[PDB]
C-alpha cells in the first residue's frame, strides 16, 4: 500500500 | 466354601478327560503343516502376487 | 482337607499331562523347516482407504464373496462396504453405540453385533421393506459381548466378558448350549472350517478347544504369559495362532496339544490385537498397538513384511476367503485394503 | 543517491523473499498436515494464501522504483493494483475474523459448539473474499496508465472532482482497513483475556498462571505487531494528503521504509500464528 | 463406465451425507462417565439430573445436551473395556461420605471408604483419562452430620488428629481424595459437597463442563 | 405388505393437462428410485420417466420430455406425473414401479396396479423378440429368446438384462434380473442365460399359471427399452 503515486 | 468344592471336582473331571486324549508326534504334526503350505502355495495371492489384470483392486 | 486332597491331585494330573506333551515333543517345527526357502520380499500396498466412520473401529468381517465387508464403530453405525468400488451399501444405526464386535453371515443374509449392552443383535439385510431391520436381540449374557460368529442363518456362537461362550438358536432366541470353564474374560473365538469345533481365548492366558455339538471342552492350551486378545484357525483346521498382550503369537496344534513356535521381535513390546492367516497358511498377519501390522513367515518365524499405514491402533483385520486382499481397521476411523 | 536506492531495493527484496518463503512453507504444512479439519486451519490457510498474494507484488514495486518507469503495460498495471488492494484488505479482514472466532470460542462456548463448524468458517471466508472484491473491482476499473513527466506512471485516475474521489478513497481505506480493524482486534482480545483471567484451569497454580501469562503475551504480541506495522504508512499517507511536504531524498527513503514496514506485517503473519501455534508443534 | 453403478454411487453419497449430519450432532454432545462404588449415591444423582450393562441417561440444561453413562452392573475386567470411554468430556465420581465408618465385612480387606479411594486412584491415573476432568460428588452429607456426632473419623483415618466437626472432617476427606491425583497440573478435579436435597449440583456439573469446553477450544484454536 | 396405488386417470380432451398420482405404503418409499412405465392398449411396455431416491437424478423418455413432469412428495409417500399437451398417442395404462439400486439389489421388483388414461380423438438400444407367440402345453419346456442391437455385457462383468412376466389382467412381475439372477419368490423352474447380445429364458415343466406375455428389458443405459413381448398360449 502507498505505492503508485 | 461350598462353591470351591464344586469347582474343585469339576477340574478333576475335566483333567481326567484331557489326560486320556490321543496325541501324535510333533514331527508328524510339523510335517502336516509344511505339506499344506507347499500344496496350496500356488493359490495364495498374497505370497505370489498376480498380474494387475487378475487383481480386482487394480482393474 | 478335601479341598487340599483335590488341589494336590490336580498338580499330579498337570505333571502327567506336561510329561505326556514332553514325551511326544520329539522335534520342533523350527528345526523341521530350516530347509525350506524363505518367502522373501513381501511388498504390500494400500489399494483402498474406506472413509466415513467418525470414531474408533473395533471390528470388521468379510462377506463370503470376498467383496462386501461390514465394519462396526463407536459412532453407533454399522456400515456395509463394497470394497471394489468403496461404495457404502448400507449404514445401519445401532440402538447402543458401545459395540465391540460384528459378524457377516456366511449366506450374506444377516449381520450381527453387540458389546457393552450385553446383547447380540441380529440384522436382516434382505427385507421386503427395503431397509435393514433388527430381527433378533439375543439376551442372556451378563458381560460385554467380545466376539460372535455365525454357524449358519439360524445358529450363532458368542463370547462374553461373563467368561462363558454360548450357542444360540436365532429363531427362538434361546441359549441352547453354554461353554463354561474359562476363568477370565473371553476375548475372542474362531470357528473351525467345518464348524464342528471352535477355539476361544480368555484373560486367563489359556485357549480352549470346544466341541460345538457336544457342548464341552475337548482341549486346553496354555503357554501365553498374558491376555489373549486374538485367535485364528489354521486354514486346514489343524492349528490356530493366539494373539496375546505378551507381544507373541504361539500357534498351537490340536492333535499334538502344544506350542510349536513363537513369533516375536525384541523391538516389539506392544500388545497384539488381531491375527489372521493367508489362504495357504504361509503368512501370519498380526495387528499391533504400535499402529502397524506385521507379516510373519508362519513356518520360519521370520518377519516378512510390514503394513504401516495407520495413525492409531489397528483394532481388526481380515483376509478374504479367496485370499486376494487383507483389510485392516483402525482406531483412526479408516479401513485400508492391501494386496 | 545510488546508495539510498540500493538500500531501498535491498529492503524490498529481503521483505519479498522472506514473505514468500514463509508463506509458502505455511501453505505446504497447512495443506499436508492440518487437513482443513479445524475451523482455525481454514482461517490460517486463507491468511497465508492472501499474504503470499500480497507479497507477490513487491518486486514490481522494487523494479518500478529502480528504473523509474513501468514497462509491463496497462493490463498488468490494472492487475497489480487490483491484486495489491485485494490482498491487503483480505489479509486484514482475515486477521479480524480470526480474532472474533477466538473471542466467540472463549467467551461463548455453548454457542461456539454450533457456530464454529468448518462449513461456517468457509462461508465466512467466502463472504470476506466477496466484500474485498466489492472494493477491488472499482480500483480495477479506475486503474489507468498515465504519461508522467519522466517516462510513465501506473496510477489511479479519478473523475472530476478528482480530489473528492481520491480523498474519499483514502479515507475509506484508512477507516475500514486500519482504525476499525485495530478496534475490533483490541476489543475482542481484551474481552478474551478478561474472561480467561477467571477460569478454573489457570487460577491457582504457578504452572496455570504461567500458561495464562503466555496466552496473554501471545495475544499482546499479535496486536502490537499489527499496530506497529500498519500505523506508520497510514499516518504518512494522511500527512502527505493533508500537507504538501517538500520532497527530499530523506522523504523517499522514509516513504519506502514505511511501505516495507506495511508489508512486514505480511511477512510476520505466519510466525505470529502458524509458527507460534501450539498445535503446530506436533 | 458406471452403467448402473451411477445409481449405486448416488446412494453411497446420499447415505454418506446422513453420516456427516449425524456426526455433527454427536460432536456437540457432552459425554459423562458416571463412576462410584455401589450405594455411593449414583442413582440418587441420576434422579437429581432427571425430571443390562451400560445404563444411560440424557438431559438438557442451559441449552446443553448432556449424555451420561452409568457403567452400572459390569462384572468384568475394567482394563479390557475402559478404553472405550477415552474422550468423554468429564467423569463424575460419586463418593459416599457416610461410608467412612462402615464395619468390615466377613472377609473384607479394607473399609468401604478405602475401597472407594482405591477406585479413585485407578480411575484418575488411568492412561486413557490423562486429559479428563474429574468431578467429585461427595454425597450423603446429611447422614455424615448424624454419624460424626457419635462415631469419630479416626475409625476411618487412624492418623486423623483433628476434631470431629463437619468442617474439619469434610475438608480432610476432600484433601485425602484430591491428593491421589498425581497429575494435578494437567488435570483438575471439581469437588462439590452435594446431598440428597442439593439442587445446585447440576449447575456445578454445568460450570465444570463449561471450563472443559473452554480448554478444548483453546487447545483447538492454537492457544493451548 | 407393499402397496402402490395409482390414481388420477380418466378421459381427457386432446391438448389438456392431467396429473397422475402413485400412493406408496408398506415400504421405505423415500429410499426407492421410482419409475413410470406405460402400456398402450394393445401394445408393449414403454418407459416414461425416472426419479431417483433424493430426487437428484431425473430422466425422461424422448417422446415425453418437455411435456411430462415427474415429482415425488416423500413425507406423504406419493409419486406424481404432471402431464400436459396430452396427445392421442399418450393413451395407455400407467404403472408406478419401484427400483432400489445397490450392489446385489433387484431393481424393478414391484409394479403398481396401474391407472387408465384415455385421450380423445436411433442411439437407443432396440429390443427384439422375433417370436410374437408360442403355443405350449403344461409340463413341457419352453425357451424364449431376446436380442439386443448392442452388447449388454459391461466392463464390470454384469449383463443388464431383465425378464418380466405379465399374466392376463395383472401388472408385470419381475422374473430375472441381470440375465441370470432368479428373482425373489419366483419358482426355480425359471432360468436365464445368454451372452452379450443373444439371451434365452427357459421354463421347465410349465404350469397353468405360467401363461402370459414375457418382456425383456435392457438396463445398460437410458432410455430403458423393452422387447415387443412373447405370448405363451395354451396349445
Ligand atoms: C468493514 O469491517 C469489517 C467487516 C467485517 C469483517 C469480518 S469479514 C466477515 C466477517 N467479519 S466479522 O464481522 O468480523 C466476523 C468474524 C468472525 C465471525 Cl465468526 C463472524 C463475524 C471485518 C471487518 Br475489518
Amino acid at each position: 500500500y502507498x505505492g503508485f503515486x | 466354601n461350598t462353591a470351591s468344592i464344586a469347582q474343585a471336582r469339576k477340574l478333576v473331571e475335566q483333567l481326567k478327560m484331557e489326560a486320556n486324549i490321543d496325541r501324535i508326534k510333533v514331527s508328524k504334526a510339523a510335517a502336516d503343516l509344511m505339506a499344506y503350505c507347499e500344496a496350496h502355495a500356488k493359490e495364495d495371492p498374497l505370497l505370489t502376487p498376480v498380474p494387475a489384470s487378475e487383481n480386482p483392486f487394480r482393474e | 482337607s478335601e479341598l487340599d486332597q483335590l488341589r494336590q491331585e490336580a498338580e499330579q494330573l498337570k505333571n502327567q499331562i506336561r510329561d505326556a506333551r514332553k514325551a511326544c515333543a520329539d522335534a520342533t517345527l523350527s528345526q523341521i523347516t530350516n530347509n525350506i526357502d524363505p518367502v522373501g520380499r513381501i511388498q504390500m500396498r494400500t489399494r483402498r482407504t474406506l472413509r466415513g466412520h467418525l470414531a474408533k473401529i473395533y471390528a470388521m468381517h468379510w462377506g463370503t464373496d470376498s467383496r462386501l465387508l461390514v465394519s462396526a464403530s463407536q459412532d453407533g453405525k454399522l456400515i456395509i462396504w463394497d470394497s471394489y468400488t468403496t461404495n457404502k451399501v448400507h449404514a445401519i444405526p445401532l440402538r447402543s453405540s458401545w459395540v465391540m464386535t460384528c459378524a457377516y453371515a456366511p449366506s450374506g443374509n444377516y449381520v450381527a453385533c453387540g458389546g457393552l449392552d450385553n446383547i447380540c443383535s441380529i440384522y436382516n439385510l434382505k427385507t421386503r421393506e427395503g431397509n435393514v431391520r433388527v430381527s433378533r436381540e439375543l439376551a442372556g449374557h451378563t458381560g460385554y459381548l467380545s466376539c460372535c460368529r455365525f454357524l449358519d442363518d439360524n445358529q450363532i456362537v458368542t463370547s462374553s466378558g461373563d467368561t462363558t461362550c454360548a450357542l444360540w438358536d436365532i429363531e427362538t432366541g434361546q441359549q441352547t448350549t453354554t461353554f463354561t470353564g474359562h476363568t477370565g474374560d473371553v476375548m475372542s473365538l474362531s470357528l473351525a472350517p467345518d464348524t464342528r469345533l471352535f477355539v476361544s481365548g480368555a484373560c486367563d492366558a489359556s485357549a480352549k478347544l470346544w466341541d460345538v455339538r457336544e457342548g464341552m471342552c475337548r482341549q486346553t492350551f496354555t503357554g501365553h504369559e498374558s491376555d489373549i486378545n486374538a485367535i485364528c484357525f489354521f486354514p486346514n483346521g489343524n492349528a490356530f495362532a493366539t494373539g496375546s498382550d505378551d507381544a507373541t503369537c504361539r500357534l498351537f496344534d490340536l492333535r499334538a496339544d502344544q506350542e510349536l513356535m513363537t513369533y516375536s521381535h525384541d523391538n516389539i513390546i506392544c500388545g497384539i490385537t488381531s491375527v489372521s492367516f493367508s489362504k495357504s497358511g504361509r503368512l501370519l498377519l498380526a495387528g499391533y498397538d504400535d499402529f502397524n501390522c506385521n507379516v510373519w513367515d508362519a513356518l520360519k518365524a521370520d518377519r516378512a513384511g510390514v503394513l504401516a499405514g495407520h495413525d492409531n491402533r489397528v483394532s481388526c483385520l481380515g483376509v478374504t476367503d479367496d485370499g486376494m486382499a487383507v483389510a485392516t481397521g483402525s482406531w483412526d476411523s479408516f479401513l485400508k485394503i492391501w494386496n | 543517491s545510488m546508495i539510498t536506492a540500493i538500500t531501498i531495493m535491498a529492503l524490498y527484496s529481503i521483505v519479498c523473499v522472506v514473505g514468500l518463503f514463509g508463506n509458502f512453507l505455511v501453505m505446504y504444512v497447512i495443506v499436508r498436515y492440518t487437513k482443513m479439519k479445524t475451523a482455525t486451519n481454514i482461517y490460517i490457510f486463507n491468511l497465508a494464501l492472501a499474504d503470499a498474494l500480497a507479497t507477490s507484488t513487491l518486486p514490481f514495486q522494487s523494479v518500478n522504483y529502480l528504473m523509474g518507469t513501468w514497462p509491463f503495460g496497462t493490463i498488468l498495471c490494472k492487475i497489480v493494483i487490483s491484486i495489491d488492494y485485494y490482498n491487503m484488505f483480505t489479509s486484514i479482514w482475515t486477521l479480524c475474523t480470526m480474532s472474533v472466532d477466538r473471542y466467540i470460542a472463549v467467551c461463548h462456548p455453548v454457542k461456539a459448539l454450533d457456530f464454529r463448524t468448518p462449513r461456517n468458517a468457509k462461508i465466512i471466508n467466502v463472504c470476506n473474499w466477496i466484500l474485498s472484491s466489492a472494493i477491488g473491482l472499482p480500483v480495477m476499473f479506475m486503474a489507468t496508465t498515465k504519461y508522467r513527466q519522466g517516462s510513465i506512471d501506473c496510477t489511479l485516475t479519478f473523475s472530476h472532482p478528482t480530489w473528492y474521489w481520491e480523498n474519499l478513497l483514502k479515507i475509506c481505506v484508512f477507516i475500514f482497513a486500519f482504525i476499525m480493524p485495530v478496534l475490533i482486534i483490541t476489543v475482542c482480545y481484551g474481552l478474551m483475556i478478561l474472561r480467561l483471567k477467571s477460569v478454573r484451569m489457570l487460577s491457582g497454580s504457578k504452572e496455570k498462571d504461567r500458561n495464562l501469562r503466555r496466552i496473554t503475551r501471545m495475544v499482546l504480541v499479535v496486536v502490537a505487531v499489527f499496530i506497529v506495522c500498519w500505523t506508520p504508512i497510514h499516518i504518512y499517507v494522511i500527512i502527505k494528503a493533508l500537507v504538501t511536504i517538500p520532497e527530499t531524498t530523506f522523504q523517499t527513503v522514509s516513504w519506502h521504509f514505511c511501505i516495507a514496514l506495511g508489508y512486514t506485517n505480511s511477512c510476520l503473519n505466519p510466525v505470529l500464528y502458524a509458527f507460534l501455534d501450539e498445535n503446530f508443534k506436533r | 463406465l458406471s452403467a448402473e453403478d451411477k445409481a449405486a454411487v448416488e446412494r453411497s453419497k446420499m447415505i454418506d451425507r446422513n453420516l456427516r449430519e449425524d456426526g455433527e450432532k454427536a460432536a456437540k454432545e457432552v459425554k459423562l462417565l458416571l463412576l462410584g462404588a455401589g450405594e455411593s449415591g449414583k442413582s440418587t444423582i441420576v434422579k437429581q439430573m432427571k425430571i443390562t450393562g451400560i445404563v444411560e441417561t440424557h438431559f438438557t440444561f442451559k441449552d446443553l445436551y448432556f449424555k451420561m453413562f452409568d457403567v452400572g452392573g459390569q462384572r468384568s475386567e475394567r482394563k479390557k473395556w475402559i478404553h472405550c470411554f477415552e474422550g468423554v468430556t468429564a467423569i463424575i465420581f460419586c463418593v459416599a461420605l457416610s461410608d467412612y465408618d462402615l464395619v468390615l465385612a466377613e472377609d473384607e480387606e479394607m473399609n468401604r471408604m478405602h475401597e472407594s479411594m482405591k477406585l479413585f486412584d485407578s480411575i484418575c491415573n488411568n492412561k486413557w483419562f490423562t486429559e479428563t476432568s474429574i468431578i467429585l460428588f461427595l454425597n450423603k452429607k446429611d447422614l455424615f452430620e448424624e454419624k460424626i456426632k457419635r462415631s469419630p473419623l479416626t475409625i476411618c483415618y487412624p492418623e486423623y488428629t483433628g476434631s470431629n466437626t463437619y468442617e474439619e472432617a469434610a475438608a480432610y476427606i476432600q484433601c485425602q481424595f484430591e491428593d491421589l491425583n498425581r497429575r494435578k497440573d494437567t488435570k483438575e478435579i471439581y469437588t462439590h459437597f452435594t446431598c440428597a436435597t442439593d439442587t445446585k449440583n447440576v449447575q456445578f456439573v454445568f460450570d465444570a463442563v463449561t471450563d472443559v469446553i473452554i480448554k478444548n477450544n483453546l487447545k483447538e484454536c492454537g492457544l493451548y | 405388505d407393499v402397496q402402490l396405488v395409482e390414481s388420477g386417470g380418466g378421459l381427457v380432451q386432446p391438448g389438456g393437462s392431467r396429473k397422475l398420482s402413485c400412493s406408496a405404503s408398506g415400504f421405505a418409499f423415500s429410499s426407492f428410485g421410482m419409475h413410470w412405465v406405460r402400456q398402450a392398449p394393445e401394445k408393449g411396455l414403454e418407459w416414461v420417466a425416472y426419479i431417483s431416491s433424493g430426487s437428484g437424478t431425473i430422466y425422461y423418455a424422448d417422446t415425453v420430455k418437455g411435456r411430462f413432469t415427474i415429482s415425488r412428495d416423500d413425507p406423504k409417500n406419493t409419486l406424481f406425473l404432471q402431464m400436459t399437451s396430452l396427445r392421442s398417442e399418450d393413451t395407455a395404462m400407467y404403472y408406478c414401479v419401484r427400483s432400489i439400486y445397490y450392489y446385489g439389489s433387484s431393481p424393478f421388483d414391484f409394479w403398481g396396479q396401474g391407472t387408465t388414461l384415455t385421450v380423445s380423438s436411433g442411439s437407443d438400444i432396440v429390443m427384439t423378440q422375433a417370436t410374437s407367440s408360442v403355443p405350449v402345453t403344461p409340463g413341457e419346456s419352453v425357451s424364449i429368446s431376446c436380442r439386443s442391437s448392442k452388447s449388454l455385457l459391461h466392463s464390470n462383468g454384469n449383463t443388464y438384462l431383465y425378464w418380466f412376466l405379465q399374466r392376463p389382467g395383472q401388472s408385470p412381475q419381475l422374473l430375472i434380473y441381470r440375465m441370470s439372477n432368479l428373482a425373489s419368490g419366483v419358482p426355480d423352474r425359471f432360468s436365464g442365460s445368454g451372452s452379450g447380445t443373444a439371451f434365452t429364458l427357459t421354463i421347465s415343466r410349465l404350469e397353468a399359471e405360467d401363461v402370459g406375455v414375457y418382456y425383456c428389458m435392457q438396463h445398460l443405459e437410458y432410455p430403458l427399452t423393452f422387447g415387443a413381448g412373447t405370448k405363451l398360449e395354451l396349445k
